């Protein structure tokens, strides 16, 4: 075979050429923190959360984008990997709004959870945060853009899976806004799935909005009947009442998406 | 008149506490410990807190440790007032009950000033204590301690040299040292037998290696030397309270790890990291690294221990609670042989038995 | 000798104290739980779980609370492998069904594929 | 570092033996105990005149629950369900929806006061000081379901006790 | 790592490691594992045929003298075929030390009672009968200690539900407290709290 | 405190103690019920520099237990610790 | 007030004989105290 | 000097502690000679028992013998000698120097699961 | 801002009122249905819109640490005010 | 498949122990009816004993029936020594419990349970 040997924390693993650092760490059972990487979207590399130390190399690499070279020792838990994660989590939480009680992502937030797991416990940002104009992209997806961390899973999903090309980033620098630039209504057949992949509560479900909260929901694994695809879903209920419908991953059917009628 | 066999049937207050701990988080399971030895609330809080802090590999700040030792000895005064005065009340001496429950009312006022509840404070937490001392509390603890020795002296006037009290205690419930060690006795039940053992001295916790006190040791293994050991432990608790009021350090009262102890409400409303940590510590809770500890304190009834098993989640996988009264009431059958029926209530009094911790 | 040979199927259903209604009319589901698609973390997809079929929840006439009569409605069990869950359900007389573990298949990722000379996989923006 | 309670040998000279015999025959310690009981007879008792005199409480006191408001009449509760997540006895039942002005508000805020352990984890989990555990402890009922508070009862407890609750929070918020 | 981190006790770790080697080589017939935790607690994981010989050793040997039985504990772990983990916490007052002796059983294999070694165990393993269903051979009076008298089921087993299967009420027809199947007016609300992110990389298990 | 000196003298004679020096009822010696507002200090981790969480992470320094022995010469017999030092009798009040 | 009385006797209320339509001449009640006097009477503050 | 009490309830004072300890230590060694030589219990118990017996034979005093045997009172040193004797008599019957009777199952001591 | 159903029952600020044929009105027979007559939706509408001269405003609810967490509201829309998600106060850029 | 026994090496010793436990319960039923002053007959109590013994009559494992005999001896000791009250004896007679629907059609009429 053409498998190259790399090392994750000293453990040998045989990987295909072209495999990234993140996938090599996944093959030894370690999940690198990420915000913009998504395994069904194109590699962006613009949140810098996956920065990891390769040893004998004085610069961290973006594990979601960097291919492994033969003989690398990926240090997923070293001192400068943790310092990189804390610095990037500090910059993500600098201008992020204190909305966790009134945000629907609370409890099932990637930003909350891997701030608890990989960032620090306190703030140094002594300034005033930014605030972003909200957008009206339709009756399904509520949009609160102050919570946006600009990971561009919006744009990659709408471009590559939904095939729409109507989301994007306007502006430049810290005023860079994810949006449509116009009053445009993002109504695709797969338009609600951006609620899934948005790691923050910038894009939430407008019908699910404010009604429940993820830890109190019971997760019943079930099947879509809205068409003959047979999409695997999670009906999340709460005290004998159906709260919402999430997808299940099935690699051969619905990869991890569902349609808007299903959702 | 003699007692041949004593079979204590228990479980009348079995509540399934430590199964209810398995479906709750660590902060959520803390107020079950107020309700086990329900005269020794903050001590059981301390034993659970030390167990969780040992499994979390963190330590409380020094002022939190001095507050825990101060309120542990206030709590020890509470429990030995309860012990001695109900042990005298069941025998017939009903008057120092009322004389000492006013002092016990004032120590419940201390609990309520520091936490908001008179008994179940939920005040000693994993990471420190919940809230700092309000201003003027240490002055009133000093005003209590300055007068409490006279209360012990008039209790000891009413009971110690009383020949009716000595007839009901001196040759009653004699426990040898080897049988006390084999029956799992702890605390005063060992110390009346002459065993020199005290977990505040031998296996010390928060700042008990920095306070100076004495351990009262019995000679005859009976109800009367255990009475004298509890009276002298009230004396030494007053001594430790004086040393805690003089050596109270400045500083913070929670550990300054905001992934374990919740942040301040002023910075929860200002900082993003603090709001996230407040959110996750009050909804999920902190994850405890996997492992099993047996953390024991010298509670006022004896060795109070928690065998806490964590699986890496925010909820205890297992929390076994060792109470002193469980092994004490198991040894009741040996301690009551060769005695009378009216001696059985005195032996149930000299074993300080609260059935909340006995039954869980 | 001090060891006996019991060639029978392991069955503890007479010893568990579970009433018959909650042994023979229950369907245990043995499954690895799906990843919550609100999140990219996978640490909840590492163990096998056993749950039961959800029974009736109705409205409390006084408060509108969720009244139940199912004792097993919260019983979720954790198992290291699939065979431990199967053996625990067979030992307890529970009729079970097993869903196999769905792993994500290994994707082919390339950052340079975002900028191909002649393939459709160019990103229109980045 | 230890001391011996009760390891005294009594003196066997005729003076001490006659002292112990005068104690045995003349009941000297029994008169000592009667003297101490007589000494409390002439003390002022510690008895307060309830209900006209009240036990001293602190501003931290954890009594009856109340949902609070802002100084505009808007209720502080923004339906985040942190109080029912932290609630050790699961006494808090919350249902929410966006109301007519789109605000995140509850449609159900129930507290079973007979499950409640009065530990105040809800008022310290609350990010906006909405639920508090106020100063009322005299709210005994004649019926069990009178201790099953809904959102209307809790908002009325807030409107009832707010003048006192705000001052207690004003006293204790710098310790929190 | 000074103020907020627990100080590590290396001396006790080395001493308990030396004594764990000591016990493992004096008793190789029953000792399966020996481990010392990071907070310096020694665990001797033994075979269940050596409950009496190991506990008699630690109680009576002149280098051990673990004269006190602090606590006796079972743990239900249903993923193991020997699901019950019997835990003996022991205290040596002479050497001021604590040891943990751990063994295992399933629902049907009896564990030998340790009342001949420690009389303190007389109620503890009795409770392990009541709460877990572990039978203890040659116990003097083995019966239930905490549950109600007609109680079916061993409650601290993890397949036992939180509320039970029955609930009591007074019935005025029969003039008697009766037991009925449990119906909750409010169901216990199960919270799925566990984060999907790895918290402790030092405890990462090797994947399949 | 309002007892007449005749009753106060009878009371001190009957108890045998000067009871007025140590009264069990509280008077103006106690703290005010209204206190000035505190300014509580912050802990050691309230710093703007050299305050990385990885350098003070207590939960992530906990390790799995070191397996000393597993079943997969003239060395000294050891004990779990040194023998306990004999306790010393109190210089304060030994009752001896 | 009477600050010569001991702590607990030093503040008290003489209840009204009629509150909210109910005769309270004999039926006095601890919950009759309004909240602004409930801090003072329960000694949560020095200030009426 | 004839110590009046041991301080422990039910542990009676020994009139001749040196001779009782010599009898108990030689009896422990006589019982311990019936254990195989490679057994670690025999090697370790012979080592500590010969150390204690040489300390007893080297010191005529009772107080100094207590402070250098370092096991508390001399009567509980006698009690520990009786406990070691009873233990070694049981260790002959148990034969715990044998190999391990049974390996555990493969994930029996794996925590967490 | 309480109204009344044709059954004579006060509609709560949620909007809850029992139907006429609902038996659960019998719990209020001889007793009362406790409603709160200070509707927060009617009281937050009574507040004046704060005219500020900035583009991003911060709200904490007033009182400093006695309010809600401090959020930042953008005021770029001149069509609509910027409402605080916690306290419901609303803000308008004065230009 | 070599397991450690509890009391019985095989099923015949186990049936001996089941039989002696049934003899002890059969002797105990009139005393239990008398001193707990029950409202049942001695024949009805012996019917309940026979019903509870026949409930477990399908077990083929010696260790499981050893634990069943042990638990029956424990219940018998709780009955002879008067540790149970009247209520614990009468819990075998599910009297205040209404009879459940048994066929398909009445279970269809009342709800959703199979
Ligand atoms: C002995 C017979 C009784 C003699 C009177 C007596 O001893 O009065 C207590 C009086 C005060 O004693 P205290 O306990 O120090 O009182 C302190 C109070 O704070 C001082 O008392 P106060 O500050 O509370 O003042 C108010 C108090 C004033 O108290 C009195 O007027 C005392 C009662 C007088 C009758 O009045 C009341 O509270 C009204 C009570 C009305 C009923 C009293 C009983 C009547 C019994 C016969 C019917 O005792 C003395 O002055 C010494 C003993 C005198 C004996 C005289 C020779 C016989
Ligand atoms: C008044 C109320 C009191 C109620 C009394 C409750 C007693 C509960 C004790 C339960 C003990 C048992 O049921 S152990 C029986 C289980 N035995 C077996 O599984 C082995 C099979 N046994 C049988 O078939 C038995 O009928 C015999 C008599 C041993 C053999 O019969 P086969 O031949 O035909
Ligand atoms: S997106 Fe996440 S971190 Fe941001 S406010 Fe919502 S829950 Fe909090
Ligand atoms: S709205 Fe969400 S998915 Fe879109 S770029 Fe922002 S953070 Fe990413
Ligand atoms: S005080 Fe405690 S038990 Fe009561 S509602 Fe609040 S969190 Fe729940
Ligand atoms: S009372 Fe507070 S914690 Fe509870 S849901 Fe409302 S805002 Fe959240
Ligand atoms: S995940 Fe690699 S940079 Fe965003
Ligand atoms: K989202
Ligand atoms: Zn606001």
């Amino acid at each position: 075979s053409n498998l190259i040997e790399v090392f994750v924390d000293g453990q040998s693993v045989m990987v295909e050429p072209g495999t990234t650092v993140l996938q090599a760490c996944e093959k030894v059972g370690m999940q690198i923190p990420r915000f913009c990487y998504h395994e069904r979207l194109s590699v962006a590399g613009n949140c810098r959360m996956c920065l990891v130390e390769i040893e004998k190399a004085p610069k961290v690499v973006a594990a979601c984008a960097m291919p492994v070279m033969k003989g690398w020792n990926i240090l997923t838990n070293s001192e400068k990997t943790k310092k990189a994660r804390e610095g990037v989590m500090e910059f993500l939480l600098a201008n992020h709004p204190l909305d966790c009680p009134i945000c629907d992502q609370g409890g099932e937030c990637d930003l909350q959870d891997q701030s608890m797991m990989f960032g620090s416990d306190r703030s140094r940002f002594l300034e005033g945060k930014r605030a972003v104009e909200d957008k009206n992209i339709g009756p399904l997806v509520k949009t609160i853009m102050t919570r946006c961390i600009q990971c561009t899973r919006c744009i990659r999903f709408a471009s590559e899976i939904a095939g729409v090309d109507d989301l994007g980033t306007t502006g430049r620098g810290n005023d860079m806004q994810v949006g449509t630039y116009i009053e445009k209504m993002f109504m695709s057949e797969l338009s609600g799935n951006i609620i899934d992949i948005c790691p923050v509560g910038a894009l939430t479900s407008k019908p699910y909005a404010f009604t429940a909260r993820p830890w109190e929901t019971r997760k019943t694994e079930s099947i879509d009947v809205m068409d003959a695809v047979g999409s695997n879903i999670v009906v999340s209920t709460r005290t004998g009442e159906v709260m919402r419908i999430l997808p299940r991953m099935h690699e051969d059917i619905n990869e991890e998406w569902i349609s808007d009628k299903t959702r | 008149e003699m007692v041949r066999k004593c079979d204590p049937h228990i479980g009348l207050l079995h509540r399934g506490t430590e199964k209810l701990i398995e479906y709750k988080t660590y902060l959520q399971a803390l107020p079950y410990f107020d309700r086990l030895d329900y005269v020794s609330m903050m001590c059981n809080e301390q034993a659970y807190s030390l167990a969780v802090e040992k499994l979390l590999n963190i330590q409380p700040p020094p002022r939190a440790q001095w507050i825990r030792v101060l309120f542990g000895e206030i709590t020890r005064l509470l429990n030995h007032i309860m012990a001695v005065t109900t042990h005298a009340l069941d025998i017939g001496a009903m008057t120092p009950f009322f004389w000492m429950f006013e002092e016990r009312e004032k120590m419940f006022e201390f609990y309520e000033r520091v936490s908001g509840a008179r008994m179940h404070a939920a005040y000693v937490r994993p990471g420190g204590v919940h809230q700092d001392l309000p201003l003027g509390l240490m002055d009133d603890i000093y005003e209590f301690s300055k007068n409490f020795s006279l209360r012990i002296d008039e209790l000891e006037e009413m009971l110690t040299n009383n020949r009716i009290w000595r007839n009901r205690t001196v040759d009653i419930g004699v426990v040898t040292a080897e049988d006390a060690l084999n029956y799992g006795f702890s605390g005063v039940m060992l110390r009346g037998s002459g065993i020199q053992w005290d977990l505040r001295k031998t296996q010390p916790y928060d700042v008990y290696d920095q306070v100076e006190f004495d351990v009262p040791i019995g000679s005859r293994g009976d109800c009367y030397d255990r009475y004298l050991c509890r009276v002298e432990e009230m004396r030494q608790s007053i001594r430790i309270i004086s040393q805690c009021l003089n050596k109270m350090p400045p500083g913070e009262i929670k550990v300054d790890d905001a992934k374990v102890s919740p942040p301040k409400r002023a910075e929860m409303k200002t900082s993003m990291e603090s709001l996230i940590h407040h959110f996750k510590l009050y909804t999920e809770g902190y994850q405890v690294p996997p492992g099993a500890t047996y953390t024991a304190i010298e509670a006022p009834k004896g060795e109070f221990g928690v065998y806490l098993v964590s699986d890496g989640s925010s909820r205890p996988y297992r929390c076994k609670i060792k109470a002193p009264g469980f092994a004490h009431l198991a040894g009741l059958d040996k301690m009551s042989k060769g005695h009378m029926l009216a001696d059985v209530v005195a032996i149930i009094g000299t074993q300080d038995i609260v059935f909340g911790e006995v039954d869980r | 000798t001090q060891l006996i040979t019991v060639d029978e199927k392991l069955d503890i259903t007479t010893l568990t104290g579970v009433p018959e209604e909650h042994i023979k009319t229950r369907k245990a589901r043995i499954f690895v739980p799906a990843r919550n698609n609100m999140q990219s973390g996978v640490n909840n997809t590492k163990k096998w779980k056993m749950e039961f079929d959800t029974r009736e929840r109705w409205e409390n006439p006084l408060m509108g609370w969720a009244s139940t009569a199912d004792p097993l409605s919260n019983l979720v069990l954790t198992f290291s492998t699939k065979e431990d869950a199967i053996a625990f359900a067979e030992k307890n007389g529970w009729s079970y069904d097993v869903e196999e573990r769905k792993v994500p298949k290994p994707k082919s990722k390339s950052y340079g594929a975002n900028f191909s000379w002649n393939k459709r996989t160019r990103v229109s923006t980045k | 570092t230890y001391k011996y309670v009760n390891l005294r040998e009594p003196s066997m000279d005729m003076k001490s033996v006659t002292d112990r015999a005068a104690q045995t025959l003349l009941w000297t310690e029994l008169i000592r105990g009667l003297g101490m009981t007589l000494s409390y007879l002439f003390r002022e008792p510690a008895t307060i005149n309830y209900p006209f005199e009240k036990g001293p409480l602190s501003p931290r006191f954890r009594g009856e629950h109340a949902l609070r408001r802002y100084p505009s009449g808007e209720e502080r509760c923004i339906a985040c369900k942190l109080c029912e997540a932290v609630c050790p006895a699961q006494a808090i039942t919350i249902e929410a929806e966006p109301r007519a002005d789109g605000s995140r508000r509850t449609t159900r805020y129930d507290i079973d006061m007979t499950k409640c352990i009065y530990c105040g984890f809800c008022q310290e989990a609350c990010p906006v000081d909405a639920i508090v555990e106020g100063p009322n402890f005299e709210f005994s009922t004649e019926t069990h379901e009178e201790l099953l508070y809904n959102k209307e009862k809790l908002l009325n407890n807030g409107d009832k006790w707010e003048a006192e609750i705000a001052a207690n929070i004003q006293a204790d918020y710098l310790y929190r | 790592t000074r103020p907020t981190v627990r100080p590590r006790n290396d001396v006790a770790h080395k001493q308990l490691s030396a004594f764990g080697e000591y016990v493992a080589e004096i008793l190789p017939k029953y000792v399966q594992q020996v481990q010392v935790s990071c907070f310096s607690e020694l665990e001797i994981c033994i075979h269940p045929d050596g409950v009496i010989p190991v506990l008699t050793f630690l109680r009576d040997h002149s280098n051990a003298q673990f004269k006190s039985l602090a606590d006796l504990t079972a743990v239900d772990i249903p993923t193991r075929q020997n699901r019950f983990e019997i835990v003996y916490n022991l205290l040596s007052l002479r050497f001021n030390s604590r040891i943990r002796v751990k063994t295992y059983t399933d629902e049907l294999t009896p564990v030998e009672s340790s009342v001949s070694v420690y009389k303190a165990a007389n109620w503890y393993e009795r409770e392990i009968w009541d709460m877990f269903g572990v039978f203890f051979a040659n116990h003097p009076d083995l019966r239930r200690i905490l549950t109600d008298y007609g109680f079916e089921g061993h409650p601290f087993r993890k397949d036992f539900p939180l509320s039970g299967y029955v609930e009591l009420r007074y019935d005025d027809e029969v003039k008697r407290v009766v037991a009925e199947p449990v119906e909750l007016a409010q169901e216990f609300r199960k919270f799925d709290l566990n984060s999907p992110w790895e918290a402790f990389p030092a405890y990462r298990q090797p994947p399949e | 405190a309002s007892a007449t000196r005749l009753i106060q003298g009878l009371r001190n004679w009957a108890s045998g103690r000067d009871l007025q020096a140590k009264l069990q009822l509280r008077y103006q010696e106690i703290s005010k019920r209204t206190q000035p507002p505190p300014k509580l200090p912050v802990g050691p981790s309230h710093r703007l520099s050299n305050n990385y969480y990885c350098a003070r992470d207590g939960r992530r320094e906990a390790m799995p237990p070191s397996i000393v022995m597993s079943s997969q010469s003239e060395k000294k017999a050891v004990s779990p610790a040194p023998p306990i030092k004999r306790w010393e009798l109190s210089q304060d009040e030994p009752y001896l | 007030e009477d600050n010569k009385q001991f702590f607990g006797r030093h503040r008290w209320v003489i209840y009204t004989t009629e509150m909210n339509g109910k005769n309270t001449f004999w039926d006095v009640d601890g919950s009759m105290v309004p909240p602004e006097w409930h801090r003072w009477l329960h000694c949560m503050t020095d200030d009426p | 000097l004839l110590k009046k009490t041991t301080g422990l309830v039910g542990l009676a004072v020994c009139e001749t502690p040196h001779e009782r300890l010599k009898i108990l230590y030689t009896k422990i060694l006589d019982v311990l000679g019936h254990i195989p030589k490679n057994a670690a219990y025999r090697k370790y118990t012979e080592q500590i028992t010969n150390e204690k017996l040489s300390i007893v034979k080297a010191e005529p005093d009772v107080k100094k013998l207590e402070e250098q045997l370092q096991g508390g009172q001399i009567e509980e040193v006698i009690l520990q000698a009786e406990n070691e004797l009873s233990l070694a008599r049981k260790m002959i019957q148990w034969k715990p120097w044998e190999p391990l009777v049974e390996e555990p199952p493969a994930s029996q001591w794996k925590w967490p699961i | 801002g309480v109204r009344t159903s044709p059954t004579g029952e006060k509609v709560t600020h949620t909007g809850q009122v029992y139907d006429d044929e609902d038996y659960r009105r019998v719990r209020f027979v001889g007793r009362q249905k406790e409603v709160n007559e200070n509707f927060a939706i009617d009281l937050i509408a009574e507040q004046p819109v704060s005219q500020v001269g900035s583009r991003v405003i911060s709200c904490d609810g007033g009182g400093g640490a006695l309010g809600h967490p401090r959020v930042y509201i953008n005021l770029d829309k001149e069509t609509k005010t910027g409402t605080c998600g916690y306290c419901g106060l609303q803000f308008r850029q004065q230009h | 498949t070599s397991v450690k026994p509890i009391f019985s090496r095989d099923m015949n010793e186990a049936k001996r122990r089941v039989r002696e436990l049934y003899r002890a319960w059969y002797r105990e039923v009139p005393n239990t009816v008398h001193l707990f002053q029950l409202d049942i007959s001695v024949k009805q109590g012996r019917d309940k004993v026979r019903e509870m013994f026949k409930k477990n009559a399908h077990v083929t494992d010696p260790r499981v029936v050893d634990l069943l005999v042990i638990k029956g001896k424990m219940e018998l000791e709780e009955t002879i020594n008067v540790w149970k009250q009247r209520t614990h004896v009468m819990r075998f007679f599910h009297e205040t419990e209404a009879p459940r629907p048994k066929d398909f059609l009445s279970k269809f009429y009342v709800g959703h349970d199979p």
